[PDB]
């Protein structure tokens, strides 16, 4: 029983106990947390290409055998790594011993062979990170701003006696590196000083790396922090300025973390079922409409536009020059005192990435080399980003937005630097009408005193305007006092709405599990909302509209239906006749004529609809018809009789 | 080395000492240059606040060569390595071999400063409010978050030991007169002439209100914003000299490189 | 490679798929294409007979309304030219090569910037008309020689930089009006209108045959990698026959110059126009021989290009 000093990690028990894992796993994280041997396919592909490098996943938690291990990586990584590449190493060679094979002994014999564990749980950035927390794993979750050029720092070096010429490799140990003094072969005898040269040395690679980190949850008063990270060899000029990372090392201690991976890319069962028997409902369009804001008021088109906002849509890209975001970006207008700033602070405690309010690249000096230094947007290059008084910004700030519209890019021209950058999110402005608050008697493209071109390409409008009046606002009133009938809201739980916990959930997984295609299928319809309001930025605006109408209700495939609203919406968010009379009126003729010109009058209202209305172009409306019933049913010329079979009077 | 807790102190409060002084709330400008070494209750804003690092305490160095790990005790900002061994083995020994260092064993702390302000009201005529610093360790950490009126007990070398966050007789007798809103209306600025509805609007204002909270990440406001427009500074004056804090009308920093 | 590039100069018709090949992604718009594409490559500069170098470079600027396909030229360039900078305009001495100092000497370095990072290439200005008063005064400094001059702690330094500006644009209003002429609703001064030889105006209403053509192509490229947007041929071999072209070097004759002449009476007849314009419709005569691969140049394919400068 082999003990070390302040460890409590055997080295044969946690080997023979790590063999045993790594001979046989076949996903138990699945059952207890089809395919055959996980660890062993994975081993046996990567030792042809020369990939070094092993990806493990701590798959160690759930395993019946590794409990014990998985409490003794947090808080010993330094020799638990040390003693995994002896182990790979003798687990490797116990495989090319099993099986008849060529000379492949040669090499791995000297090779080295080390393991990047990842899958750990969160933390709380920095700001959890305690002095009892000091070597030990930990991961961080943010976004780098600057990376210094990799120093070559030395593993080895060369040593030459200058004056009769046999040289000599060190090697470092702990930060030093022993100098030899005088010769010792036999041909050099004579005492004599070296001489160190390092052009022909090798040398392992370091890089401090500025972290710009972001928690999932923040605590009240928390700035965002800077912390300096530092990669080694094999791992530099992996990770640059610009990137969405999650990262994975030793905390050491000024304090650093010594990363041992980088990960540049990116429920149960139950909740699954609950997702998908909660998705097929009909009223869901609107239940998610409802359950996003309970403490305001309806807001449908303002509060379903915020809701597919949030959905995002579709991103497609090209192999090497093309992309497109799925993305709207919304502008607000209108009458003031409502719920607005209500949305652009709910929407900053929805995502985790988002400035209430873009960045600038530096030539810093000191590494001499091109940093990225920012937030607001920046920072945002995923999910939303709240910008309030719209019309009191100036117009030099306003030329960055006009690139970000569509183009989603930074374009830098200045002394230092000339840099096209990557920049996209979605922009979320609350406007005022200038002095007016809205006035009928102008138009709506002066009112706001908002630049055409730059509105045109606006994805998303919204006139929020109040036109105060009765019923309506008393509703208003008495569902603000309602809450102040009693004293605490216990009774918020028995109505059609969905918690937060569950509608993050559904719209993490719709996010990450739905790539919807726009088929040739909802082509017609489309050509015709478009010359609606042409009699090409409403038309890439209503696809993104159209795919996120399809992202939501878990659908692949996009529908004729879905844009019919799309439209409405765009229609709806811009803004008893005598003409309806004589639609009624004639309506009535043409149904009186086509219900009397037949023998078989007992015939319902869907054969009606699918017989009247299929020789002729689209859909006119059915409440109408409804009511122009309704008022035969008054003056006694139809009978309603049921919903199965309408017949007209003897 | 062993000691698995934290001791700190907290001060009694005065009506324990009322009821049979050490504790009284001291200003920085009431500091004197005499107190350094008796536990001070400071109360003020908070305005710098720094993160949360650790700090050694004492260092562990470890030999391979006797096995016998020395520990040395650090008091300053800064140290020496001690590359000597001063082992019970190497005394009597010709070697003197290398000795390493354990971030493992050494005992660290959370350690953390802050700049206490000056209160407001508290600072004489023309005077300014300095700064003092707080040098903080252990649990107490977190403790303090900037933008807060905070009262600190410590010791004064500012090594804090506990903090803390924002008679009857002098209440009840003035409910006990009759008609206490009209009371308390025309009692506040009385070297002018009427405008009980205005000043009483102005009662109501600075008394506040409900702040509202949905739980659901949608805060309301509490508060009321009086205008007064009005033809040819007092009220104004009184207002503020009666509430604290009354005052009468974000950056880069490189040395420390934060946001201040 | 070059079994390619024989079969490409051989044939007749390589210009009309040229014209419709530099930017695949873009419906209609063939003039501004055909501006594009013969901006690529300029000609005739060499030597005056004096010993002062010409303008022998093309310039292209862009207008019209807003939400067009006008800023997708900006990003296929920039996707495809090697030597090609571009800038967002609007967020920019740094255009015409900044000034820093060196503390050795405490000397001063000349940073190229937007103006002089491309050589024998394409330098493109997104919004160009919210820039400063300053960098577009350094830009016709730029442009009046082809050179750039830096004048800083006492020394002054020229050197040559050839570049060809793509200029986006947009209107003081951003609605294009058939009111009035170019200069009151293209707000900047004269000489910085000066030295740019061609124009490119688009206007927009609701012409539905074309239209539906158009959001029908905008909804087929919405998916992955698509073959609706796929030219007649790749870019393969459009880079070495770019190159070829550009090494190729051919000249004018006397019945281009006799026609020319009486078709600078008729651009003047049409009356700023100066010999600017004329230089303009000069080295894009050589532009369209090389593209066309023809030396001796005929007055027939000059005549695209007074049909061309008519069509602006």
């Amino acid at each position: 029983l082999r003990i070390i000093w302040g460890t409590n990690v055997s080295i044969q028990e946690c080997t023979t106990n790590f063999r045993n894992f790594l001979m046989s796993f076949k996903y138990k994280f699945r059952k207890i947390l089809d395919e055959e041997l996980y660890y062993i396919k994975q081993l046996n592909e990567m030792r042809e290409l020369g990939t070094s490098n092993l990806n493990l996943d701590a798959n160690l938690l759930a395993y019946k055998q590794t409990e014990d291990l998985y409490h003794q990586l947090l808080n010993y990584p330094q020799e638990v790594i040390s003693i995994m590449d002896q182990t790979i190493k003798d687990c490797m060679v116990s495989l090319i011993v099993d099986n008849n094979l060529d000379y492949d002994l040669d090499e791995i014999e000297t090779k080295f062979y080390k393991v990047r564990p990842y899958n750990v749980g969160s933390c709380k950035g920095m700001r959890e990170l305690n002095p009892n927390d000091i070597d030990k794993l930990i991961n961080l979750k943010g976004l780098v701003l600057r990376s210094t050029p990799v120093i070559p720092d030395m593993k080895v070096a060369f040593f030459k006696c200058n004056v009769c010429d046999h040289t000599m490799a060190v090697e470092i140990d702990r930060g030093v590196i022993q100098e030899p003094a005088r010769c010792e072969r036999i041909d050099c005898n004579e005492p004599n000083s070296m001489s160190l040269i390092h052009n022909r040395c090798s040398f392992a690679d370091k890089q401090v790396i500025k972290l710009q980190e972001t928690p999932d949850f923040v605590p009240d008063g928390q700035t965002p922090h800077s912390i300096s990270l530092c990669v080694y060899d094999e791992l530099v000029d992996s990770c640059r300025a610009g990137d969405r990372i999650e990262v994975t090392g030793t905390f050491r201690s000024k304090t650093y973390v010594d990363v041992v991976h980088v990960k540049k890319v990116s429920i149960t069962d139950q909740d699954l079922a609950k997702i998908r028997e909660v998705a097929a409902r009909e009223d869901l369009y609107s239940l998610l409409a409802r359950s996003i804001a309970p403490s305001i008021y309806e807001l449908e088109d303002v509060k379903k536009g915020i809701l597919l906002q949030l959905f995002g849509g579709t991103n497609k890209t090209f192999t090497k020059g093309g992309r497109y975001r799925g993305d709207i970006n919304i502008l607000l207008c209108g009458d003031p005192s409502t719920s607005k700033s209500q949305i652009l602070q709910y929407v900053h405690k929805i995502t985790p990435r988002g400035v209430y309010t873009t960045a600038y690249i530096t030539r810093d000096v000191d590494t001499k080399q091109l940093v990225l230094e920012s937030g607001a947007l920046v920072l945002s290059d995923g999910g939303v980003c709240c910008i309030d008084e719209f019309d009191k910004m100036s117009d030099s700030t306003r030329s960055v937005l006009h690139e970000v519209m569509e183009q989603q890019t930074i374009s830098i021209a200045k002394a230092g630097i000339i840099t096209t950058l990557n920049a996209r999110s979605s922009i979320l402005a609350s406007a005022n009408p200038i002095g007016s608050r809205y006035n009928p008697n102008l138009p709506v493209t002066e009112n706001i005193d908002l630049p055409p071109p730059l509105l045109s390409r606006f994805d998303l409008v919204y006139l929020v305007l109040d036109k105060v009046d009765e019923k309506n606002d008393r509703e208003l009133a008495k569902h603000l006092t309602n809450l102040y009938l009693e004293d605490k809201p216990e009774h918020i739980s028995q109505d059609d709405v969905l918690p937060v916990e569950f509608l993050t959930m559904y719209i993490s997984y719709a996010k990450e599990h739905i790539h919807p295609i726009i088929t040739e299928a909802a082509k017609t319809e489309l050509v015709r909302a478009y010359v609606g309001m042409r009699k090409t930025r409403q038309l890439e605006s209503m696809i993104r509209l159209a795919e996120a109408h399809a992202k939501m209700k878990l659908k692949n495939v996009v529908e004729l239906e879905d844009v019919q609203e799309a439209v409405r919406l765009i229609r709806s968010a811009i803004k008893k006749s005598v003409i309806q009379r004589k639609l009624q009126e004639d309506l009535s003729r043409e149904i009186m004529n086509v219900l009397k010109d037949q023998a078989s009058d007992s015939m319902s209202f869907n054969e009606l609809i699918k017989q009247i209305n299929e020789h002729s172009q689209d859909r006119v409306e059915s409440s109408d018809i409804q009511e122009a019933l309704s008022r035969l049913q008054q003056e006694d010329k139809v009978i309603v009789l049921g919903e199965g079979v309408r017949r007209s009077v003897r | 080395l062993t000691r698995r807790y934290f001791l700190y102190f907290k001060p009694l409060s005065q009506n324990c000492a009322r009821r049979y002084i050490s504790s009284k709330p001291l200003s920085v400008r009431q500091i004197k240059g005499d107190f350094l070494g008796q536990l001070i209750t400071v109360r003020g804003i908070i305005t710098r606040v720094s993160d949360v690092k650790p700090a050694v305490e004492v260092i562990a160095y470890t030999c391979d060569q006797c096995g016998y790990e020395v520990f040395q005790e650090v008091n300053s900002r800064t140290f020496t390595p001690l590359s000597e061994c001063t082992s019970e083995e190497c005394s009597q020994n010709q070697t003197k071999g290398q000795l390493f260092m354990s971030t493992r064993a050494s005992k660290f702390s959370a350690f953390q400063e802050c700049k206490i302000q000056e209160l407001s009201q508290q600072v004489p005529v023309g005077h300014i409010p300095r700064s003092l610093n707080i040098h903080v360790n252990g649990t107490l950490v977190r403790s303090l978050s900037p933008g807060d009126i905070v009262d600190v007990t410590g010791i004064f070398l500012l090594e804090a030991q506990f903090v803390r966050q924002h008679v009857e007789e002098r209440v009840m007798e003035l409910i006990t007169s009759g008609d206490v809103y009209n009371r308390l209306a025309k009692s506040i600025a009385p070297e002018i002439y009427g405008n009980l509805d205005v000043k009483k609007a102005l009662l109501l204002l600075l008394v506040g209100g409900v702040d509202k909270r949905v739980g659901d990440g949608m805060k309301i406001r509490g508060d009321i914003n009086v205008c007064l427009m009005g033809d040819p500074s007092q009220l104004l004056k009184a207002i503020c000299k009666i509430s604290p804090r009354g005052v009468y009308t974000v950056m880069k920093d490189p040395v420390t490189d934060e946001m201040i | 490679e070059i079994n390619e590039l024989k079969e490409m100069v051989k044939d007749e018709h390589i210009y009309d798929k040229l014209v419709r090949s530099i930017a695949p992604a873009v419906f209609g718009h063939e003039a501004v294409k055909k501006g594009i594409l013969l901006q690529m490559l300029g000609g005739v500069h060499k030597s005056t007979v004096e010993g002062i170098k010409l303008r022998g470079d093309i310039n292209i600027c862009v207008v019209g309304d807003p939400s067009t396909s006008k800023s997708q030229f900006l990003k296929y360039v920039v996707g495809f030219a090697p030597r090609s900078v571009y800038t967002s305009g609007k967020a920019s001495a740094g255009l015409t090569a900044a000034v820093v100092r060196d503390e050795e000497g405490g000397d001063y370095t000349i940073e190229a910037g937007a103006l002089m990072l491309a050589d024998n290439g394409i330098c493109c200005i997104d919004e160009f008309d919210k820039m400063d008063i300053s960098d577009q005064v350094a830009i016709h400094e730029a442009m009046e020689q082809q050179t750039i001059s830096i004048a800083k702690a006492g020394i002054h330094a020229t050197l040559n930089a050839r570049t060809s500006i793509l200029a986006a644009a947009n209107p003081v209003g951003g609605r294009y009006n058939r009111k009035l002429s170019l200069r009151g609703n293209l707000n900047m001064t004269a000489p910085i209108m000066s030295r740019f030889d061609l124009f490119f105006v688009i206007l927009d209403d609701c012409n539905e045959k074309i239209d539906t053509e158009l959001a029908s192509h905008i909804v087929d490229l919405h998916m992955k990698r698509d073959e609706a947007i796929e030219p007649p041929f790749s870019a393969e071999q459009l880079r070495r026959y770019i190159k070829y072209a550009r090494t190729f070097k051919p000249i004018l004759t006397k019945e281009a110059r006799s026609y020319l002449v009486e078709k600078y009476k008729e651009l003047r007849k049409d009356d700023r126009i100066t010999v600017r314009q004329l230089e303009s419709m000069i080295r894009l005569s050589e532009a369209i021989a090389r593209a066309n691969c023809v030396d001796e140049i005929t007055p027939s394919f000059i005549a695209e290009a007074y049909d061309l400068l008519r069509q602006s």
